[PDB]
């Protein structure tokens, strides 16, 4: 019997690894690993990872000028 | 869902208030028109005869084929309380509402009407020059404000208050701006008739304490009035409402006599193309439209590049689509707008594509897709990109003393539909923030 | 009948796969 | 744009709104829209006069996109420079442009057409006895060419190697050079009697390409672009058959060179005795007065290390004065060193054949002063619907990266990252299923792979043949 407030993140392996890399740079991102498709993240960092992660993914997609 | 929305509102009205709504024949004539054709046939039969007819006689009129319609018609007729079911002598006699019966008879027979249709001053005016421009501009001004495109004059606070208080055009003071919502895009998609009912229907619900019956006596009476004619002066509540209606581009006032507008008659019943566009594989847009409405709506999810007098050219971009999606517009709505506003040339070639598809293999009937399939897939794929990251709010439960307790609490959350994830091996589960309090209370008990 | 059978086989040889018939986005992603 | 009130939505178009101009009463018939600022051309393919403009536009405007209904062209200096070459003056372009345009032509567009459509046809470069003379039809040009800082009826010599410099210099100056060959009156060069056999069937687009070249009657140097497999090889055969003079062919492969000779022999009436193949295998050259040498750029562009067997052939090629050069896959000539061949070898006319006229760098535009302008280009979908080329169900399969490999993808560097996500196990499964499914369908499958290591691993895992650089011919 113990509750822990947080944000449950559901995603795919590829997104999971990206979150880990961001967690490696910023420790507070990930609070605990649940499974291969679920992660616990800090609520405050949600608004920042979502916008920054898109910039990182922008490299994989070619936007013509 | 034009009549359904209006009919649905009339059902929630109490029967005691519905009786008052039938006093004015003007409203009765409109409420008579909204019913299905079969329902109207029976109503016209019962109105002029002062007798009671068993329901079995009504069934005899309908053929076996139309039996299903007879169920919807009777259910809809009974829901409005226009048809009063009276059971006596072992028979379920059927009768019409006396007030509705009397009101209909007076109008059809030319009897006293209590000025339900108004009066005439014989001071006709020019409608195309002023009325059409005024209401079209006034109805366009609210749309430009809705679309967000700049425009000097802004709508009055009366309608603005209604918009914010309504789900349409969600606003935030902290943001300091107004943006369209999912239903807002649907509103822009609806035809002018339904596009007017939605704002009016919201107005009916917004008003509080102006009597509910008086508001309906005015709106329905407005449709009866004929454009380009004068009407003397009306209820006290209707006076402020008349000014309020002037803000919606429904009634034009010179400053004693009020003149209805084209939109007033358009409310009762219905009534190359402008707005038609071509979509290429290069995500380019070429709209054969010369009108701010088509241009304004296209800019929601299109990055315009140039324009001509007769046509407007643009290019779809991820940024423009992302901006539209951020406002809550679903890709299904976007494709519906494109499909239902496709150029005839696209339809003809698309029909040929279907004919060619059926010509080669007529066994299967593939859907008629006007625009190339790749555009739909890419637009849907862009939607998937936004939905990639999924996050919830809640609490994680762990450190359970016994598996039975872990299963009990986790099973309880599943029963109430607040469980988001669980793992038997780790004896941990996650529940939504909404169900946190319920789970905690169950844990204590 | 053989020529009709050959024509049917010829048509089958030219028919496109199933995944081309319908847009397979909603279905589960390809894999093992 | 005079006395035109801006619209409430005019801000969406940043200096691009073209509503200030008026539309002609005959818009329903005229199929053309002209952009007064960027030169973009929107074409109606479902309205009258569409076919009459589908050919004129391609000559004066390059095609950006040509989908089913609405084609998109654009007028540029290079596009105009290509049209002015084939007997076209400013008046013809303006007259047709106005007659087909729904909107009036702006003054800026008129100015642009006038400037670039008057340069062609005042300076000629001629070759005699392996000596390059810049011959001009008027004496006034001497005060220009001889006085130019770069250069150096009147005719003066010019360095053979410096051709690449003067030709680019001629682009900067008002008058560019045109390479026209009057093969009818050229008797000094030995002629070759070859013709297309009756079995040949010239497709309609092939005839149109030739008409744009021989319209005036004098062969023009330039580039012809046709879809892959459209028959670019046959295009060179037709030019050789009508010119009837010694010709040399450069092709960018060893197998392809073997393809050209077999195609030459099959399509035209060239006797085998007059044909010589200059490849790595055999190095014997024709001894007849006129013949054909089919080689590759590496055999003509190499300068440092040439074999003793290949050195005599190079002297054989250089000693004689060729009358025509066919550069197959001309998309490789503007390279750093391949451009040297155009200045060294002697030829009175030059032709370029390539299915694709685009490349990563900006040197593609240099082709104008290297071999000449682009004469003709052919659509892809137009031939697809006419049965000339097959229809394709293009597809793009998205294979998700496996979790294990993707972990190394983040830490690994760019050079090694490529190999990591190219050999994910999921791709192996998809390829095997597709191969089996398509094989039972009676379809011949081709699997491309730029990575040799992956090619061998895939080939050995599936027991199928593989080909790459080291494999012998
Ligand atoms: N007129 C024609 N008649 C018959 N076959 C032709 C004709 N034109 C081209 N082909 C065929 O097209 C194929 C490709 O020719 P090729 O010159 O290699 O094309 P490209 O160089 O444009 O890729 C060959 O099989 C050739 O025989
Ligand atoms: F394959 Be070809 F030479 F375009």
């Amino acid at each position: 019997a113990r509750a822990r407030k947080g944000a449950l993140v559901q995603c795919d392996p590829s997104i999971k690894a990206l979150i880990l890399q961001i967690d490696a740079k910023m420790s507070d991102i990930v609070l605990e690993e649940l499974d291969d498709t679920h992660l616990l993240v800090n609520p405050s960092k949600v608004e920042f990872v979502k916008h920054e992660l898109n910039r990182l993914l922008s490299k994989n997609i070619y936007n013509p000028m | 869902s034009l009549k359904h929305s209006v009919t649905q509102y009339l059902e929630e009205i109490p029967q005691q208030v519905q009786n008052r709504l039938y006093t004015s024949p003007a409203t009765c004539l409109a409420i008579y028109r909204i019913l299905p054709p079969l329902a109207k046939f029976f109503i016209m039969a019962m109105v002029f005869n002062e007798n009671e007819v068993p329901l079995l006689d009504l069934d005899k009129w309908v053929n076996s084929n139309g039996k299903l319609q007879f169920q919807n018609a009777i259910k809809s007729m009974k829901s409005l309380h226009l048809l009063i079911p009276n059971k006596s002598s072992g028979t379920l006699m059927i009768n019409l509402n006396p007030t509705f019966k009397i009101s209909l008879r007076n109008a059809l027979t030319g009897g006293e009407v209590q000025n339900s249709f108004g009066v005439v001053v014989e001071e006709n005016v020019v409608s195309l020059d002023l009325l059409d421009e005024y209401s079209a501009n006034k109805w366009e001004t609210i749309l430009h404000f809705m679309v967000g495109t700049p425009l000097a004059k802004i709508p009055s606070e009366k309608v603005l208050n209604l918009l914010k208080h309504s789900k349409l055009m969600e606003e935030v003071n902290s943001t300091g701006e107004f943006k369209i919502t999912n239903e807002g895009f649907q509103f822009l998609l609806q035809e002018i008739n339904s596009q007017l009912w939605t704002l009016l229907l919201q107005y009916l619900k917004m008003i509080e304490t102006m009597d509910l019956v008086d508001v309906l006596h005015f709106i329905f009476m407005l449709g009866a009035l004929e454009v380009g004619k004068a009407y003397k002066i009306l209820s006290e509540t209707q006076r402020i409402m008349l000014q309020d209606m002037r803000d919606y581009g429904l009634v034009f006032q010179k400053h004693s006599i009020f003149y209805p507008t084209k939109l007033a008659l358009m409310l009762t019943s219905d009534t190359i193309p402008d707005g038609s566009l071509i979509v290429e594989t290069n995500f380019k847009i070429y709209s054969y439209s010369n009108s701010p409405l088509q241009i304004a709506v296209l800019s929601l999810f299109v990055h315009l590049k140039a324009r001509f007098v007769n046509m407007v050219l643009g290019q779809i971009t991820r940024e423009s689509i992302r901006r539209a999606l951020t406002n809550g517009i679903t890709a299904d709505q976007i494709i519906a707008y494109l499909e239902t506003h496709a150029h005839p040339q696209m339809r003809r070639l698309a029909e040929e594509k279907l004919e060619k598809k059926l010509e080669l293999d007529p066994n299967c009937k593939e859907p008629l897709q006007v625009l190339p399939p790749t555009v739909v897939d890419q637009i849907r794929l862009w939607q998937l990109e936004l939905d990639r990251v999924i996050t919830y709010e809640g609490s994680l439960y762990s450190d359970f003393e016994t598996s039975q307790e872990y299963n009990l609490l986790s099973k309880y959350a599943q029963d109430i539909g607040v469980l988001l994830w669980k793992d038997d091996k780790k004896k941990k589960f996650f529940i939504s923030k909404e169900g946190n309090s319920q789970v905690l209370d169950f844990a204590k008990r | 009948e053989l020529q009709e059978r050959q024509a049917e086989e010829k048509r089958k040889q030219n028919a496109v796969p199933e995944w081309h018939k319908q847009s397979t986005i909603g279905k589960t992603a390809l894999g093992r | 744009p005079a006395d035109f009130v801006p619209d409430s939505v005019s801000g969406m178009f940043r200096s691009h709104d073209f509503s200030y101009l008026r539309l002609r009463p005959d818009h329903a018939s005229r199929p053309l829209w002209i952009s007064p600022s960027d030169g973009r051309i929107i074409l109606e393919s479902f309205s009258p006069l569409a076919e009459q403009a589908q050919d004129f536009l391609v000559t004066i405007a390059e095609p950006i996109s040509r989908p089913s209904h609405i084609h998109e062209y654009k007028i540029t200096a290079y596009s105009l420079y290509a049209a002015v070459s084939v007997g076209l003056e400013t008046d013809d372009i303006i007259s047709v442009l106005d007659r087909l345009s729904k909107v009036p032509v702006a003054e800026s567009i008129i100015n642009f057409i006038k400037g670039a459509t008057i340069s062609y046809g005042k300076v000629k470069l001629v070759i005699k006895h392996n000596r390059y003379f810049v011959e001009t039809t008027q004496a006034d040009i001497l005060q220009m060419l001889l006085n130019d800082s770069v250069i150096g009826v009147h005719s003066f010599e010019i360095a053979n190697e410096s051709v690449e410099v003067v030709k680019k210099r001629c682009q900067e100056i008002d008058y560019p050079v045109l390479e026209e060959y009057d093969f009818r009156n050229d008797h000094r060069n030995p002629d070759l009697d070859i013709d297309l056999k009756p079995s040949t069937q010239i497709r309609p687009y092939q005839e149109k390409s030739l008409s744009k070249m021989f319209g005036n009657g004098r062969a023009r140097s330039g580039i012809i672009v046709l879809p892959c497999g459209a028959g670019k090889t046959l295009v060179g055969i037709t030019a050789a058959c009508t010119i009837k003079k010694s010709v040399i062919v450069l092709c960018t492969s060893s197998v392809s060179v073997m393809q050209w000779r077999q195609q030459f022999l099959q399509w035209c009436t060239l006797q085998p005795e007059n044909c010589a193949v200059f490849t790595s295998d055999n190095k014997e050259m024709f001894q007849t007065e006129s013949g054909l040498v089919v080689s590759t750029y590496s055999m003509v562009a190499n300068t440092r290390n040439r074999s003793h067997d290949s050195q005599k052939v190079m002297d054989f090629l250089t000693g004689r004065e060729w009358g025509f050069i066919i550069l197959d896959e001309v998309h490789v000539v503007p390279a750093a060193m391949f451009r040297r061949v155009v200045s060294t070898i002697a030829a009175h006319a030059k032709l370029g054949l390539t299915a694709t006229l685009v490349r990563e760098d900006d040197k593609i535009g240099d082709l104008n002063f290297l071999i000449g302008p682009k004469l003709y280009e052919a659509n892809w979908m137009e031939l697809s619907q006419k049965g000339h080329i097959a229809n394709v169900q293009c597809a793009e399969v998205w294979c998700p990266m496996t979790a294990e490999f993707y972990q190394e993808y983040l830490r690994e560097t760019a050079r090694k990252r490529m190999l990591l996500y190219i050999m994910n196990p999921t791709k192996f499964q998809a390829c095997q299923f597709l191969i089996q499914y398509h094989e039972r369908r009676g379809d011949k499958i081709i699997v491309f792979s730029d990575n040799v290591y992956a090619l061998q691993e895939y080939a050995l895992k599936m027991g199928k043949p593989f080909i790459y650089g080291s494999t012998p011919q």
